[PDB]
């Protein structure tokens, strides 16, 4: 209770009478054991009370890829377990373990949940199945004997449940002129609101950029106190442009409008009034 | 030593912040500036400041000077619960953690809500940093009442301490949180809104959190094409070869334990991030001391796997520099071309895998790439002498990694490496198998089952379904 626990009041209460009784107290064990080491591996070993068995996994470098898939040949054989029933006890814990970890660095359709759902006790089978490249998408496909040699399913009574569960299965619009340093934070917040409002956004990451122009269907120009007085990109995009003459909007931040780029109108920003000036702007363009 | 001065506690937390008896609005508000202000000059001393600071820390748990704070951020008329909160920052150690854990989610969560004062956001937005940390539970109660979103919420602010606090929040739940918590995160689109951290020009800081942040979010794959969708994942490259962890380098060995899968992971920004913190933290160790703790939390292999097959040059910069400050030989990156490898070359690979003690056997029966690309596990038990049934496991991971990464040129005709790659990632290893046996693009729609397990050495059953309904399908 005190190693694979979620609660701090049980493992709080279970480190107290640990302590109150003398003896050393367990540190929990990381839930992602597909990433495991050796030293966290002869860590659960130690907890478990299989101390014994420790130099061998240690000789044979044992990591959480390999203790995940450990058949009896290789218990029997490699590291020493001669007794049937130890075996017995070792994958046991093992599938307690199988059953607490978390296949996210591996598992891509969360099909752990999927066998979850089906029974709590299948959720030990998720590494097995998706060390074999397999998922939501294919499960429909899968026969017996591939569930038993290949993801080692042993149980028949299991294997059938889940075939039979598995057979029931069945351009840029907006573009972004600003000045380094001066309304980059502007330009990313611009960027940011009208990405989450469902305009898709092309923002210079740092000629083709002009044809990126090209291909908008509107354009965005922010006002930065200080910009204009440099002139450049700004100028090469902003006359690129008014060649096409599409929605060009300045939003006015600081600007006091020191050719022929300066008879359009726009909206000023506020700073802390927001989700309103996006709301202005959704609807001018 | 000198700090044991200051343990005897010359001031008495001043008189116990003045008996608690203060009573007026002023008195609280000048009582806590001062054992704040005490507290920093104890913190900012050279080399036992650390120390002591733990220390004070300690002294006010057993005070209750923390229920007295968690009972100060509720006065109304009291407005400047911003010192209040602003103490309880420094204060906050694991220990401390543990107790405002216990008790705290609802006073602190409900403070959440105070969105407008930036002098008490830029605190309470350290809590939650600080607060993340903690245990899965902890995480989980907070993203689900709200802490998440007050995160979320404060990406739109300019305070460079809140910015760089909201980013090192993030950091903090994707690491320490589980598939839920990272699913709930990406639902609520926090990969787009790291997008105005990471793309920052006035400070780095926060620029590198939001980057780490991000890359730990990327090492998911239920949630990588959402990452992917938000456009964040183009600024870690630029970045990490523009910075330089020389000089910036200015953790623990269970944070390290949270980098490490940075290290091994298919992604070239998750990777570049590890790598980056990697040698930044190895710098700050080396020079601090020494200490092997790299060794056992297994660093040293996955920067030898990133600089062999690396095809990267700023990961290759960021590792070798590593490896070269941890003291350690630098393995060359290896030839792509494999079926044209020789005994050197089949001598240096197992030299660079680990597997340096089955090398005499190797080259005494004059192993080549070609004899490489096709061995068998009755061949490796009974004449190279790897008689353990899991290190034989081990070579095979090795081998197909290698089998994975190779140049099959001069072998396929008709390309047939990019068709399996298509069909899976994953099956590209097997492209020497179905080469050596005469058979390319327009031959693959007369194979049978039998033939692809005895001559190409296709084991895996679900492999060799997949690879014979994708091939009938080429008609």
């Amino acid at each position: 209770l005190v190693s694979y626990s979620t609660n701090g009041t049980k493992s709080a209460l279970a480190k107290r009478a640990l302590r109150l009784l003398g003896e050393e107290v367990p540190r929990p064990i990381l839930p992602s054991v597909p990433s495991w080491k050796e030293a966290e591996v002869q860590t659960w070993l130690q907890q478990i009370g299989f101390s014994k068995y420790c130099e061998s996994f240690r000789e044979q470098q044992v990591d959480g890829d390999l203790l995940l898939r450990l058949t009896e040949e290789e218990l029997q054989t490699d590291l020493g377990m001669k007794s049937g029933i130890t075996r017995k006890r070792f994958f046991r814990e093992l599938t307690e373990l199988k059953t607490f970890a978390n296949y996210s660095t591996c598992d891509r359709s969360n099909l752990a949940d999927w066998l979850g759902s089906l029974d709590p006790r299948f959720r030990q089978y998720t590494y097995g199945l998706v060390s074999c490249g397999l998922d939501r998408s294919l499960l429909h496909r899968v026969s017996e004997q591939q569930l038993l040699e290949d993801c080692g399913i042993h149980l028949g009574v299991h294997r059938a449940r889940i075939l039979t569960a598995a057979r029931e299965m069945l351009t840029p619009d907006v573009f972004i002129s600003y000045r380094r340093n001066s309304g980059s934070q502007l330009a990313s917040l611009l960027k940011v609101h009208l990405q989450l409002h469902g305009f898709s956004v092309f923002i210079d990451v740092e000629d083709k950029l002009i044809q990126s122009v090209m291909g908008a269907r509107n354009f965005v120009l922010v006002l930065s106190p200080g910009a204009l007085d440099k002139c450049d990109w700004v100028h090469k995009e902003i006359v690129t442009a008014l060649s096409c003459g599409k929605n060009i909007v300045p939003i006015i931040d600081g600007f006091e409008w020191p050719q022929a780029v300066l008879t359009f109108n726009g909206i000023k920003w506020s700073h802390e009034y927001q989700e309103a000036t996006i709301e202005k702007i959704i609807r001018f363009l | 030593v000198q700090d044991a001065l200051e343990r005897a506690l010359p001031e008495l937390q001043q008189a116990l912040s003045a008996l608690k008896q203060a009573g007026g609005a002023r008195a609280v508000g000048a009582g806590l500036a001062e054992v704040f202000q005490l507290v920093e000059e104890a913190w900012l001393l050279p080399a036992v400041g650390r120390e002591v600071a733990q220390g004070l820390c300690d002294a006010i748990r057993l005070d209750g000077g923390l229920d007295l704070l968690l009972r100060l951020l509720q006065a109304p008329e009291l407005e400047t619960r911003v010192q209040a909160a602003r103490l309880l920052e420094q204060i906050l150690v694991a220990e401390n953690r543990d107790r405002v854990a216990r008790i705290g989610l609802g006073v602190i969560l409900n403070l959440a809500k105070e969105r407008e004062p930036v002098e008490l956001a830029r605190s309470v937005a350290g809590i939650l940093e600080h607060m993340f940390k903690h245990s899965e539970e902890t995480c989980q109660r907070l993203v689900a009442a709200g802490g998440l979103d007050a995160v979320l919420y404060w990406c739109r602010r300019t305070d460079p301490a809140l910015l760089r606090h909201c980013a090192l929040a993030l950091g903090n739940c994707a690491l320490h949180g589980g598939q839920a918590v990272q699913r709930r995160m990406v639902e609520k689109r926090a990969a787009e809104w790291l997008f105005p951290l990471a793309f920052s020009k006035e400070d780095e800081l926060l620029r590198l959190h939001a980057c780490l942040a991000v890359a730990v979010l990327a090492t998911n794959k239920e949630v990588e094409r959402e990452v992917e969708r938000s456009g964040t994942l183009a600024l870690v490259e630029p970045l990490v070869a523009s910075l330089d962890p020389g000089r910036f380098a200015r953790r623990g060995p269970d944070d390290l334990q949270r980098l490490v899968p940075l290290l091994d992971s298919n992604r070239l920004e998750a990777q570049c991030i590890g790598a980056f913190y990697l040698c930044a933290e190895a710098a700050i160790k080396s020079l601090q001391g020494k200490t092997k703790v790299f060794s056992d939390i297994g660093a040293i292999q996955s920067l030898k796997r990133l600089v062999s097959y690396s095809t990267n040059g700023t990961k290759s910069a960021l590792a070798k520099r590593a490896l070269r400050l941890l003291g350690e030989e630098v393995p060359r990156p290896i030839l792509p071309s494999v079926p044209s490898w020789k005994e050197a070359e089949v001598q240096t690979w197992l030299q660079q895998i680990g597997f340096s003690k089955y090398c005499e056997s190797f080259r005494e029966q004059q192993v080549d790439g070609d004899l490489l690309l096709r061995l068998t596990e009755e061949e490796l038990q009974t004449d190279l002498g790897m008689k353990s049934g899991i290190t034989r496991k081990r070579f095979f991971r090795e081998l197909t990694e290698l089998k994975t990464f190779a140049n099959y040129s001069t072998c396929d005709r008709s390309n047939l490496a990019d068709w399996l790659g298509s069909l899976d990632p994953r099956f590209r290893q097997y492209t020497y198998g179905l080469v050596s046996c005469g058979l390319d693009r327009s031959l693959l729609h007369r194979v049978s089952e039998q033939q692809l397990l005895e001559d190409c050495g296709i084991h895996l059953g679900v492999h060799r379904a997949r690879i014979l309904t994708a091939a009938r399908e080429m008609l």
